[PDB]
């Protein structure tokens, strides 16, 4: 219950990886979902593989 | 390292999250390619029963 | 007459499988994601349907 803006998450650089599996970030600011969850976490860098 | 993961699910159900899109006017009678909450497709409207 | 209708029916059937692809519309495929794997999908189905 929200309407969220994508673009600004993708056109900052402070993200070192930004990779998304089923769809294209630039199509991301056009589609409608259901709800969305947000797992957070903190890991060593050597495991994001 | 800090991770964090969206993980949507998408276009099975009544759609909550989505769009800085602005809607326009409806017509009707008349062959036309509509979008309704991302659900694409082209055709002609009409008053249903 | 029953057998013509019954192949015909079975036809338009298999608009609705997958054959491996992420759906079974092309519009979705085509608005969801990006060509160089769009076409990747859409080849799976074109050579199901043919």
């Amino acid at each position: 219950n929200c309407v969220a803006d994508y673009s600004v998450l993708y056109n900052s650089a402070s993200f070192s990886t930004f990779k998304c599996y089923g769809v294209s970030p630039t199509k991301l600011n056009d589609l409608c979902f259901t709800n969305v969850y947000a797992d957070s976490f903190v890991i060593r860098g050597d495991e994001v593989r | 390292y800090r991770v964090v993961v969206l993980s949507f699910e998408l276009l099975h159900a009544p759609a909550t999250v989505c769009g800085p899109k602005k809607s326009t006017n409806l017509v009707k009678n008349k062959c036309v390619n509509f979008n309704f909450n991302g659900l694409t497709g082209t055709g002609v409207l009409t008053e249903s029963n | 007459v029953n057998q013509n209708a019954q192949a015909l029916n079975t036809l338009v059937k298999q608009l609705s499988s997958n054959f491996g692809a992420i759906s079974s519309v092309l519009n979705d495929i085509l608005s969801r994601l990006d060509p160089p794997e769009a076409e990747v999908q859409i080849d799976r189905l074109i050579t199901g349907r043919l």
